[PDB]
Parts: structure tokens; C-alpha cells; sequence
RNA sequence: AAAUUGAAGAGUUUGAUCAUGGCUCAGAUUGAACGCUGGCGGCAGGCCUAACACAUGCAAGUCGAACGGUAACAGGAAGAAGCUUGCUUCUUUGCUGACGAGUGGCGGACGGGUGAGUAAUGUCUGGGAAACUGCCUGAUGGAGGGGGAUAACUACUGGAAACGGUAGCUAAUACCGCAUAACGUCGCAAGACCAAAGAGGGGGACCUUCGGGCCUCUUGCCAUCGGAUGUGCCCAGAUGGGAUUAGCUAGUAGGUGGGGUAACGGCUCACCUAGGCGACGAUCCCUAGCUGGUCUGAGAGGAUGACCAGCCACACUGGAACUGAGACACGGUCCAGACUCCUACGGGAGGCAGCAGUGGGGAAUAUUGCACAAUGGGCGCAAGCCUGAUGCAGCCAUGCCGCGUGUAUGAAGAAGGCCUUCGGGUUGUAAAGUACUUUCAGCGGGGAGGAAGGGAGUAAAGUUAAUACCUUUGCUCAUUGACGUUACCCGCAGAAGAAGCACCGGCUAACUCCGUGCCAGCAGCCGCGGUAAUACGGAGGGUGCAAGCGUUAAUCGGAAUUACUGGGCGUAAAGCGCACGCAGGCGGUUUGUUAAGUCAGAUGUGAAAUCCCCGGGCUCAACCUGGGAACUGCAUCUGAUACUGGCAA
């Protein structure tokens, strides 16, 4: 690094890094109870599930870290999972 | 006004699809004659409603797979 | 550049007279036309179609005081334009501003109207021209700056080019140092000596 | 930002702007969309030294193409006549 | 109207001739190199080899109109000032102009360089759908109320350094909830859910806790639908050589169902089919960035892709990922390896294939120059800052173009040299002499243009309660050029400071003499030289070019000597030893129909630049530039049906 605003860019993505690193890794442990729920067989858990994780996901998008696109085709495959119980 | 392409039936061991020998009449560049160079592609076949030695007629659509990029319409002439 | 040697050789050498000096005297009481420059003259040479053809063009270019790199740019432009090839390149010569200023009387020798076009003293349409190579359009005029308009060689010019030929397609005004050039010059109103067919057939070799 | 600029061609000391529309990324002299009109800062009378297209120009302003300080007096000075 | 107008051969096989056939040459070019010489100017060009290794200086910074803060500086309200009774001290004081450092927004993925790799994941042409898109712009709306902490800072402390660690306080357009939910997401629907940030300027009192409330203007923030631009993906054709590379492929071809990307897709996974590519060249090997274009060639063609422009790949080597709208990132971050550097020996730093510059390689390619004064780019409301992009300067005859190194007279045909038959001729109007001119270079002086804008004001309109602030429109004022001692123009004196190279037997234009003797030697081919050499070396003379002239390397032409245009196989080289025959190539005659090839028109595109035509401007030209033609092509549509082909009789 032979530039401050290399050397400042160098720690204002991995502040970034660790912020989004945690938000990513929150949202998908959501996911993960739901995908969990989903093949225990209930229809109850799960989509309380669905209604906890979808909010944060849509959060996440708003804020950019992911994209409505993904967002909404997670939604689509977890309700597709759920209404065939 | 759709632009298709029509041509033999080569293949239909696969499942759901086909292939189809397009065959045109080229010039050549250099000698000014007309010659036959053939073009293979990858056809789907939904409902496999076609067979070998038969005439098909494909359209341009979205990939279906690594080497699919066409759809048939229709099937004619279907010789046995 | 520009050739500095001597010009009587040169018109030993084409066999003829090509006009480079001022013409007070004759070539026969000057040199030797007759013969060619050299121990080996007194002989007439025997040539063959290619020395017939360097022997033409060379005498077109020592006339008009041309070189090889600025003659074949010429010929090039001639076969460039349309109609006769050899006719457009004796018209793009004769329009040069050194040729012009030659044909009316202005100089006595085509160096010195270089000279003069070098040392400024003419200008075309009012305007100054430092180029002896300057592309003359009709309807243009030239005319003699006040600065050297006094000048014993600049009237002389004028009193050896009474008792020369004319020429038609030009106009000139003795009194007021001053020419017009009409038209462009044809064949028919040039020297009929130079067979400039053996020149495209030079240059197409 | 797709942008409406100068453009400089010619012989040295002697230079010769194109008016040309193209995003603001790309070089001076490399890649355009459209060329609108010239410009010569040297030009002689009874020369034309701006030949721009303010309906084209304006097809572009109503996109979103920007304006420098050059082309919007380049346009100024076609207007003023 | 014009956009083209375009074709040379010669020498050598043989006692001689014809034919076939091989070799060489005259020609045009280069990012060229070497020898000799060397006046100037203008526009262009300048590591083709070691993608070899780099010392040194710059190349990406900006914003106080985002927020805490004043480490420097100047302007201070106040007071401690030596007192001179105003001031050349100096604590304190961020209140002011501004600002080191830091948080934060933006920019760093553009601009610039290289062509190692890639023969196809690349490039060109023409079609698309299954996608995203900051800054730009149009429309519809919203923009409510809260919080916990981190820097900078303080104290301590580790380490040689680089670089950190601990305890504590504070700010926002940093962060997180949270409030609402639409034409947004999910789904058949019902219904569920996701957003914000404020900042600056000026004012009348209704208010003020005296900071500001409240009004207006500007700017800024969030959601959606759009637009433009840019980016990602797919198909068809075209884009090198080798068959002494004939068999390749098991995530391989496809399908079903999950996962995944902004998006389709074996992109990935689990299972099921045994398929897929390939003689129209799969696979493998070697070389190579591609195109617009350039050279040659009249033309089809051949060679090539330097400088200008577009596309792709890369940044010491091999991989990786984050932030980010947009990199798997030249001057961003990890890790491994080689090469250097610092070291207190525990440990750390670096990547010129950026602009100059160093060493080495090679035949060889330049100055650690000035400037942001223009056009751009980044930041900022703006002023303004940075910019080795760019504009310019320096070197090089490397290429193109232009000018000059004087013009006229001047026979006693001066002198001298050379030749000679000894009469003479050549150098030779050439020199000298005589009158004149002074371009270029030098001296002096004058002097445009590249400059449009910006700032300070003023008047009007818009604007609002508002003659306030702000935007626009005009006008006035002092200005902003590295080039630059500019281009350019006018006087000074004086021909003064300015011509060389190659060749002379034929091809090919240009001959005599002297030394030599198959010795020295020339050479592109025929060849020359063995005592009269126009061929070796020198002199005189002559020829061709010209500040260039010769030599060498490469391409094309001539080479109709790879012949599609444009050749041959009885005897020069060329008919398989002969038959059958698959694929393939071609195909008798009539009608009807389809209209694929073909033919006509139209549309879109075929970037710009380059070639050409008509013009224009640098004192002409080179050079630049306006318009047009052209880019022979491709895709679609409208038709024609004579021929080939598809179908039927
Ligand atoms: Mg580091
Ligand atoms: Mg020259
Ligand atoms: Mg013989
Ligand atoms: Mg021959
Ligand atoms: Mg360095
Ligand atoms: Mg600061
Ligand atoms: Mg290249
Ligand atoms: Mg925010
Ligand atoms: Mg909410
Ligand atoms: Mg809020
Ligand atoms: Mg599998
Ligand atoms: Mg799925
Ligand atoms: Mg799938
Ligand atoms: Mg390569
Ligand atoms: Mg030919
Ligand atoms: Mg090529
Ligand atoms: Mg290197
Ligand atoms: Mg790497
Ligand atoms: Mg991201
Ligand atoms: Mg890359
Ligand atoms: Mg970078
Ligand atoms: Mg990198
Ligand atoms: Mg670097
Ligand atoms: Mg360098
Ligand atoms: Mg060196
Ligand atoms: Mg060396
Ligand atoms: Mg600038
Ligand atoms: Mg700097
Ligand atoms: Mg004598
Ligand atoms: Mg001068
Ligand atoms: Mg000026
Ligand atoms: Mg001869
Ligand atoms: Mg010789
Ligand atoms: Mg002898
Ligand atoms: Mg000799
Ligand atoms: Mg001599
Ligand atoms: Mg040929
Ligand atoms: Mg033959
Ligand atoms: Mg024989
Ligand atoms: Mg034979
Ligand atoms: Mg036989
Ligand atoms: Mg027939
Ligand atoms: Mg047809
Ligand atoms: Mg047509
Ligand atoms: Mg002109
Ligand atoms: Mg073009
Ligand atoms: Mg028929
Ligand atoms: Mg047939």
C-alpha cells in the first residue's frame, strides 16, 4: 500500500467485511431452520419459520447486501417446499 | 414471419430431444461454386413427437441445456 | 535542390536548345551544340528506347528545372485526373508560378524567376509567394512587388520577351508589372517538340 | 455520465474539435455514439467554424446527456445568430 | 455531374534453333539496420530482441456546503500585556477565514502500458432472450420517531522497526432497530413483508430555554415504473499449418428433482437413460492476440496487423477471496515460491509489460524538460485541487513534403589537369572578371491567433410575505498562455555560412588513359583478369539521384513458376496395372405447384478513422478538414419464375 486511500480502503472493507459477514451468516441461519423444518415433515414450524426469516431477508436486500432477485427465489422455493405438505 | 429452419432428423436416441442436419447451398468464396455444408444442432423434443429420417422445423429459443438452443414447431413429412 | 552546373552542357547533352539562358546570343556562337560534352563527343549517340525515353524526360525536367521526386509526384497527379495524361502533366508544368512568371516576361531565365519568387519580390492576388513550385488557377493575377519593381534585370526581361514569342493564353501589362493568367494552357499552344507519350511509358515500366 | 464534448483532431498547433456524444468513461479521441458539428478555433471569415446539430443535441439533453462549458457556449454563439 | 483511367520485359541450358522448365535482374514499400556525407523548416514516427532485472523523481486524489476537532497559520471579539497610553509581549479563547491527522461520501474496475498466453471462453458479421446497471434524466409518492458503541482524543504499555494492545469520553448524511406499504417481492387468490438523512444561504413578528424556533429557496435521501449509456449470456457463419495426429469423451450427451448466480444453462449436486462430437477433419502437436486497416499487385489475389481507432488477455510467478452498482482489481488485501533490501536475528518491506531514466541483450530506437494555458477525467454548489491523460518543448535525415546552397553577361575558348594521330580536342560560359539580387541562417524591432470562460459589481425577469438569499438574462470593470526570444511582418550588411553519394561490358542511361598480370582482385546473372582489361586499382571525363546517396534484411510484382479469373499429364515431371462399387460430384424429356439457390426493389446494419471524387484552410505541398460515393457483405420483407434443386403426375 503506497496510497492513504488504499491503506484507508484496506480497513474500511474489512470493517465492511465483518459487518456483512455477520448479517449474511444471520439470515442464513434462518434459512437454515427453515430448510431444516421444512423435511422434518411439519407445516406449522416451518412456516413460522418462513414468517420469522422473511423480513430479514428482505431487510438484507433493501440495505444491498443481497438482491431482491435472490430474495425472491428464496421465498418462492421455501413456500413451493412448504405447500406440498 | 418467424424465422425458422427446417431440416432432417439424425438422432433420437436421447431422451426428449433430438438433433437436426440443416443443409444449405453455399458459394465458395474462391472457385465460385456452390457446394452443401451441413450444420448439427440440438433440438428439445418435448413429447418426442418425431423420428428418425424425418423433416422438422426449429425455432431460436432460450438454452435449455449446455448444447440445446432450439425448439421445434411442428413435424413434416414423416417418413417411415 | 536545385541544379548549379552548366546549362549549355545540358542542352549539349538533349541535343537542342532548351532555353535556359537569357537568349541574347545564339548557342552556336556559346558552345558547341552540335557536340557532346566530353572527350568522347563529336559523335552522335546511339541509343536505344529506353535512353530515347530518359532522354525525353530528362530534357522536360532540365527545362523546367524539376527533380525525379518532384516529377513523378506530377505524373502521378496527371494520371490521377482525368482525360490525357501526357497533356495534364505539360498544363500542371506550365501552370507552376516560375513557368508563368517565365512565359511573361517578368524573369529572363526560369532560375531567375526562382530567384525572384525565392527573394520575394511577387506576389499573386496580393499576396506574397515564397514557393517556385506555386500552382497557378486561372483568372489569377501576378504581379511585381514596388520593393524590387526598379530592377535593370526585371525590365530586361520584359525587352528580350517582346522579341520572344508570346503567349496567348496569358495576359501582361509592361507598364504596371503585372500578368493575368486566363486559361489553362493546351497541347496546341505549347512547343511541339516533346513527345510526352515516351514519358508515361517511363514512368508505367 | 453519457456527455456531449470536444473531441480534438488536426496537425499540431493547428487543432480541429468534433462535437460528439459519448460517455464520460471512455477517452477524448477513442470511442463515441454520434458525431454533432465541428469546431475551429482558427478558422478564417467567410469560413464555418461550427456546423452543430441542436436537434440531435436536444434528442440527447432529453436522454440525459450532459453539457461541458465549451459545447454549451459553442451552442450560445450558434444561437446567437 | 464526378467517386476512377487499367496489363512491358531482359540474360543464362545448346555448334545453331524451337519447346517445357529452373535461377537472377530492372519496380514499389518498411516501426528498418550499416558505410559515406550532411543547410534549414513543417506535419508524422521512434526497444520489432530480454512478458530480462530495476536505483531515483512523479503517475489518484478530492470534499469543512457530511461530523467530531484545532496540531500548524492569519484575523480577532475579551482580558494577563513589558507601558509608548497605544501596542514590535503573551496565557487563555474554534467564535472567524482556513486546515495537519482521523471517521465518513465519492473516486480507485476509468484514463495509461504490454501482447506472454489464448486457434478458440477470443475477434468480425448478422440475429436474439432468460439479466443487471452508481453517477445522467422523466413521472408517481414518501421523507416519522429512537438507541447502543466505535474512531480521532486521554492514560498506560509491547516491539529495533514495520506495526500494535489494554482501560475511559464524545459526533454525524457512519450503524442498527423501528413507524407506515403502495402500480414492489411471494402466491391462484386471501393475506405477510421490506425505506430514508440530512445539509447550506436569507429573513417579519407572532415563539426563544437567546443556542435557535417559524417561513422561503437550493441541494441532498428512499421505494417503484421508465429512458439513455455501459456490462453479462446464447445461437448461425467466417477467422493458421500438420493425417508421418483416426479414433475422442463417464459430468461426458440428455432427462427428473433440489441447490446456486443479477439472469438461462451440468453452473453444481442425488437418481435414471448410453448416449455426444468426428472424414464438411473430432482429438493431439507447433505457431500466432483479433478487426477497421497497411504494403504490393490494374484485377481477382499474396504478405502483414508497428503508429490512429474498436474488442480480448495480463500486471514478478501459480492459485484465492472481500469491499464494492460495476474487479476475483498494474500503483487494493490474504497465502505459497524465486529475486533484492532493513535487521538488535525474534522479525519485517518491495514489485516501471505507467511517464523519464539505469544495467544487460541486440544492428538498433530518445529527455529523471515545462505546464494544467486549452480538450478531457476524478472530487467539490462553486471558487478551487490533482492529472508523466493531454497540450507542448529536447534528440535522431528513420520516413514524407517544401525551399536554398545565387541569376545574367562573360573566348584571350585564360592557366592547369586529361587524351592525342601532336594539327588539336575535353574539362569549358565552366572558373576569373563585370552589374544585380539576400530567399534560408544571423542581428535589431514590431507583433496576431490558439481565450472560451471565471471573478467583482450593476439593472431586469423568475422566485417567494418580501425591494431579502438563489437561478437566468443582458451591460461594465481589472484580468487569466508552458509553448514564446510564437507563427508572421519590416530595416542591417555582405555571395557570404551551406553538395554529396552511387555507377559507366550487356541486362541499364553513361569511355579513355595509367599500375598489375588467373597475382592482387570485382560480382546480382552471363561472366572479367593468364602484358595494350571500356568488367581489377587509380586519374580525367560522363550518367543517374540529391541532403541525401549506396549496401543489407523482409513482402509483393514480374512468376501464367500452384494458373477460380489464368496452365498441364504420347515422347520434358505428370493417366493409378485393371475392374466392381458406398459416401460424394453431375445428370435425358413434358406439365403443374412450391420459391430454397439464383434475379429485382425496399428497410436495418455494415463505427469513426483510412482509399477515391468534388471543394476549403495552413505563404504551395506534405498536413488538416466539409459533403458524397464506397465498404463487393449480412438479416428481414415485398415480389418475378427463364435455369438448378425439393414434390407429384
Ligand atoms: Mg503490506
Ligand atoms: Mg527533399
Ligand atoms: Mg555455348
Ligand atoms: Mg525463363
Ligand atoms: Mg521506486
Ligand atoms: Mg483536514
Ligand atoms: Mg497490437
Ligand atoms: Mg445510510
Ligand atoms: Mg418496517
Ligand atoms: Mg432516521
Ligand atoms: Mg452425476
Ligand atoms: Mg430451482
Ligand atoms: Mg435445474
Ligand atoms: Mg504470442
Ligand atoms: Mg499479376
Ligand atoms: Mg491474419
Ligand atoms: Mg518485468
Ligand atoms: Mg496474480
Ligand atoms: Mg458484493
Ligand atoms: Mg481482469
Ligand atoms: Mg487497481
Ligand atoms: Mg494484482
Ligand atoms: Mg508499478
Ligand atoms: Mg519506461
Ligand atoms: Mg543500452
Ligand atoms: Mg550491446
Ligand atoms: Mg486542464
Ligand atoms: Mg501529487
Ligand atoms: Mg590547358
Ligand atoms: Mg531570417
Ligand atoms: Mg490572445
Ligand atoms: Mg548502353
Ligand atoms: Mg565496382
Ligand atoms: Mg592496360
Ligand atoms: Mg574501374
Ligand atoms: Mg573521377
Ligand atoms: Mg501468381
Ligand atoms: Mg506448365
Ligand atoms: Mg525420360
Ligand atoms: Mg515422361
Ligand atoms: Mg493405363
Ligand atoms: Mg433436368
Ligand atoms: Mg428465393
Ligand atoms: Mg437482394
Ligand atoms: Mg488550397
Ligand atoms: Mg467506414
Ligand atoms: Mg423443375
Ligand atoms: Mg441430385
Amino acid at each position: 500500500a503506497n496510497i492513504k486511500s488504499a491503506k484507508k480502503r484496506a480497513i474500511q472493507s474489512e470493517k465492511a467485511r465483518k459487518h456483512n459477514a455477520s448479517r449474511r451468516s444471520m439470515m442464513r441461519t434462518f434459512i437454515k431452520k427453515v430448510y431444516a423444518a421444512i423435511e422434518a415433515g411439519d407445516k406449522a414450524a416451518a412456516q413460522k419459520a418462513f414468517n420469522e426469516m422473511q423480513p430479514i431477508v428482505d431487510r438484507q436486500a433493501a440495505k444491498g447486501l443481497i438482491h431482491k432477485n435472490k430474495a425472491a427465489r428464496h421465498k418462492a422455493n421455501l413456500t413451493a417446499q412448504i405447500n406440498k405438505l | 414471419k418467424i424465422r425458422t429452419l427446417q431440416g432432417r432428423v439424425v438422432s433420437d436416441k436421447m431422451e426428449k430431444s433430438i438433433v437436426v442436419a440443416i443443409e444449405r447451398f453455399v458459394k465458395h468464396p474462391i472457385y465460385g461454386k456452390f457446394i452443401k455444408r451441413t450444420t448439427k444442432l440440438h433440438v428439445h423434443d418435448e413429447n418426442n413427437e418425431c423420428g428418425i429420417g424425418d423433416v422438422v422445423e426449429i425455432r431460436e429459443c432460450r438454452p435449455l441445456s449446455k448444447t440445446k438452443s432450439w425448439t421445434l414447431v411442428r413435424v413434416v413429412e414423416k417418413a417411415v | 535542390a536545385r541544379y548549379l552546373g552548366p546549362k549549355l552542357k545540358l542542352s549539349r547533352r538533349e541535343g537542342t536548345d532548351l532555353f535556359l539562358k537569357s537568349g541574347v546570343r545564339a548557342i552556336d556562337t556559346k558552345c558547341k551544340i552540335e557536340q557532346a560534352p566530353g572527350q568522347h563527343g563529336a559523335r552522335k549517340p546511339r541509343l536505344s528506347d529506353y535512353g530515347v525515353q530518359l532522354r525525353e524526360k530528362q530534357k522536360v525536367r532540365r527545362i523546367y528545372g524539376v527533380l525525379e521526386r518532384q516529377f513523378r509526384n506530377y505524373y502521378k497527379e496527371a494520371a490521377r485526373l482525368k482525360g490525357n495524361t501526357g497533356e495534364n502533366l505539360l498544363a500542371l508544368l506550365e501552370g507552376r508560378l516560375d513557368n508563368v512568371v517565365y512565359r511573361m516576361g517578368f524573369g529572363a531565365t526560369r532560375a531567375e524567376a526562382r530567384q525572384l519568387v525565392s527573394h520575394k519580390a511577387i506576389m499573386v492576388n496580393g499576396r506574397v509567394v515564397n514557393i517556385a513550385s506555386y500552382q497557378v488557377s486561372p483568372n489569377d493575377v501576378v504581379s511585381i512587388r514596388e520593393k524590387a519593381k526598379k530592377q535593370s534585370r526585371v525590365k530586361a526581361a520584359l525587352e528580350l520577351a517582346e522579341q520572344r514569342e508570346k503567349p496567348t493564353w496569358l495576359e501582361v501589362d509592361a507598364g504596371k508589372m503585372e500578368g493575368t493568367f486566363k486559361r489553362k494552357p493546351e497541347r496546341s499552344d505549347l512547343s511541339a517538340d516533346i513527345n510526352e507519350h515516351l514519358i508515361v511509358e517511363l514512368y508505367s515500366k | 455520465m453519457v456527455t456531449i464534448r470536444l473531441a480534438r483532431h488536426g496537425a499540431k498547433k493547428r487543432p480541429f474539435y468534433q462535437v460528439v456524444v459519448a460517455d464520460s468513461r471512455n477517452a477524448r479521441n477513442g470511442r463515441f455514439i454520434e458525431r454533432v458539428g465541428f469546431f475551429n478555433p482558427i478558422a478564417s471569415e467567410k469560413e464555418e467554424g461550427t456546423r452543430l446539430d441542436l436537434d440531435r443535441i436536444a434528442h440527447w439533453v432529453g436522454q440525459g446527456a450532459t453539457i461541458s462549458d465549451r459545447v454549451a457556449a459553442l451552442i450560445k454563439e450558434v444561437n446567437k445568430a
